[PDB]
RNA sequence: UCCUCCUAAAGAGUAACGGAGGAGCACGAAGGUUGGCUAAUCCUGGUCGGACAUCAGGAGGUUAGUGCAAUGGCAUAAGCC
RNA sequence: ACGACCAGGGCUACACACGUGCUACAAUGGCGCAUACAAAGAGAAGCGACCUCGCGAGAGCAAGCGGACCUCAUAAAGUGCGUCGUAGUCCGGAUUGGAGUCUGCAACUCGACUCCAUGAAGUCGGAAUCGCUAGUAAUCGUGGAUCAGAAUGCCACGGUG
């Protein structure tokens, strides 16, 4: 993982969106191709379209997800089975 | 012989019998007989009652058995109600670490399932 | 009870860690050194500290500052 | 009699005052102990029916009673008549003095011990619990093992309710939750 | 050939290549007596243990049991130790 | 547009089958302490002493070096003592949890390494099949290219033999 002294990394378009979504106080769907970003505990509350690749699926964001990534919400291989 | 709830092997020496232990390796357990200022060599065997207290409290120093195997298993459920790749790589049984599910996942997979 | 088809049940002193001292009648025959009594079991107060769940907004904010 | 005379000194009068009972008879009042192990096993061989209940006899003083199958049923691979299982039945001071070892010893040696439950009363007042290995009683050694067993203990008293049971051994201190 | 029920018409009996089932034994205790006991099934709880072993309580009240077919009996048990 | 730019994803998927390899199933060994003997190479957006902190990977300050001068860099197997005493073991190390370091805008998919804990299979491998004739096989470590980082691969080097 990361260093803590470089602590954690977000994109600054990101944390922007975070910052008036925040202000607003409104819950519409962020869609963002920031899969990199690591939650932050002002997340909370927001739905985010991370990218996958493909699309934009929705996150709702918890308490439990703050010390995660986003990438980690959105799985890019869909898989089935062979039979 | 009877250490944080298990039995411990008399017959062998300390840190082995200690590594007995779930949670202590050889590692904490040379700081466990550090701490109680047991030698490693000697058995459990010729031990003090008073000795194999002190190992008690200072096995209670740590997390154990019970807890370990209690916080192991709320931090796989944490994955698990989350929903994210190590929790889905959790219960479909597959590796978690980011290693080949194309060969060689058999620890994690078991035994071959032929094609029938 | 009949006389000779049960075994010895005999009253014997089990010490203990917690130097708790109680006789019992048993069939062990010698004498007894314990390790944990109720009284000094960890049921009222250590097994309350071992759930232990801990935040994940705190380790967050604990790991660095802004 | 440790425990029955705190039971005729303070619980009674405890229970008296917290339920307003008329009679002093109308309390709770435990009767019996039985100590079952089902050893569905011993079809294989006599053997291991005959160290249970050489197990079960050294920590309750009394030579078990020896059970047999009521029915012949084939998923089971028994016919009726079989020796089954073994129990034993504990009244009065021996009762009293395995109880008090109970609660005083064994259930501190067991393993992750974090409670019992309260949910195990049959909803008329008798309770019943299991446990999963002999070693906790220190009757057993350790090395003279043959095989771990477990038993069942069913504590039969003469609480009408649920709640008049649970509160008779709560009134004996006893580990619930 | 023998047993049980119906046909058989409220005593007995009563036929058909009429309707349905069994027997050609077993037991030295599965007999006698004294003493004692009382089922089936289900519900809840409970270590391995599971629809179903064993254990504890409750409902129920013979719906069980009777060496074997059926019918009639059986708690004073003829049932079970 | 079959051309061009960017973000993200993918080339790493996984009921399975094969090839080539690595580590093992231990006692001609594992561990702990002490200690001896190499060659060949690379180095300036680099190699990076000493000293200090850290269990540790590493961090800080920081010399020296375009290098028979300085650094990478203590060779290991070995030997000596003690230890385990035949067990799925003090073998084995997979897997997984937690805490971290570094690189790099950035390690979720998808890096390497460290610490604590965890401790799978495996007790020498069916039919079948491969390599090797002497400093060879076998075994033991070392270095380099590529490369910010990232080898059990590749190319080289010496030790025992
Ligand atoms: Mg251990
Ligand atoms: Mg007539
Ligand atoms: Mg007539
Ligand atoms: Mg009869
Ligand atoms: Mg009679
Ligand atoms: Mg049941
Ligand atoms: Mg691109
Ligand atoms: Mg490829
Ligand atoms: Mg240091
Ligand atoms: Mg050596
Ligand atoms: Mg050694
Ligand atoms: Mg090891
Ligand atoms: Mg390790
Ligand atoms: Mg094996
Ligand atoms: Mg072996
Ligand atoms: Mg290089
Ligand atoms: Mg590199
Ligand atoms: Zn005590």
């Amino acid at each position: 993982p990361r260093s803590l002294k470089k602590g954690p990394f977000i994109d600054l378009h990101l944390l922007k969106k975070v910052e008036k979504a925040v202000e607003s106080g409104d819950k519409k769907p962020l869609r963002t191709w920031s899969r990199r970003s690591t939650i932050f505990p002002n997340m909370i509350g927001l739905t985010i379209a991370v990218h996958n690749g493909r699309q934009h699926v929705p996150v709702f964001v918890t308490d439990e997800m703050v010390g995660h990534k986003l990438g980690e919400f959105a799985p890019t291989r869909t898989y089935r089975g062979h039979a | 012989a009877r250490i944080a709830g298990i039995n411990i092997p008399d017959h062998k020496h300390a840190v082995i019998a200690l590594t007995s232990i779930y949670g202590v390796g050889k590692t904490r357990s040379k700081a466990i007989l550090a701490a109680a200022g047991i030698a490693e060599d000697v058995k459990i065997s010729e031990l003090s009652e008073g000795q194999i207290d002190t190992l008690r409290d200072e096995v209670a120093k740590f997390v154990v058995e019970g807890d370990l195997r209690r916080e192991i298993s709320m931090s796989i459920k944490r994955l698990m109600d989350l929903g994210c790749y190590r929790g889905l790589r959790h219960r479909r049984g597959l590796p978690v670490r980011g290693q080949r599910t194309k060969t060689n996942a058999r620890t994690r997979k078991g035994p071959r399932k032929p094609i029938k | 009870m009949k006389k000779d088809i049960h075994p010895k049940y005999e009253e014997i002193t089990a010490s203990c860690s917690c130097g708790n001292v109680m006789k019992i009648r048993s069939t062990v025959g010698h004498d007894l050194n314990l390790d944990v009594c109720s009284k000094c079991h960890p049921f009222f107060t250590g097994k309350q500290r071992d759930v232990a769940t801990g935040g994940r907004v705190d380790r967050f904010n604990k790991r660095f500052n802004i | 009699a440790k425990l029955h005379d705190y039971y005729k000194d303070e619980v009674v009068k405890k229970l008296m005052t917290e339920f307003n009972y008329n009679s002093v008879m109308q309390v709770p009042r435990v009767e019996k102990i039985t100590l079952n192990m089902g050893v569905g096993e011993a079809i294989a061989d006599k053997k291991l029916l005959d160290n249970a209940a050489a197990d079960l006899a050294a920590i309750s003083g009394q030579k078990p009673l020896i059970t047999k199958a009521r029915k012949s049923v084939a998923g089971f691979k028994i016919r009726q008549g079989y020796p089954i299982g073994c129990k034993v039945t504990l009244r009065g001071e021996r009762m009293w003095e395995f109880f008090e070892r109970l609660i005083t010893i064994a259930v501190p040696r067991i393993r992750d011990f974090r409670g019992l439950s309260a949910k195990s009363f049959d909803g008329r007042g008798n309770y019943s619990m299991g446990v999963r290995e002999q070693i906790i009683f220190p009757e057993i050694d350790y090395d003279k093992v043959d095989r771990v067993r477990g038993l069942d203990i069913t504590i039969t008293t003469t609480a009408k309710s649920d709640e008049e049971g649970r509160a008779l051994l709560a009134a004996f201190d006893f580990p619930f939750r």
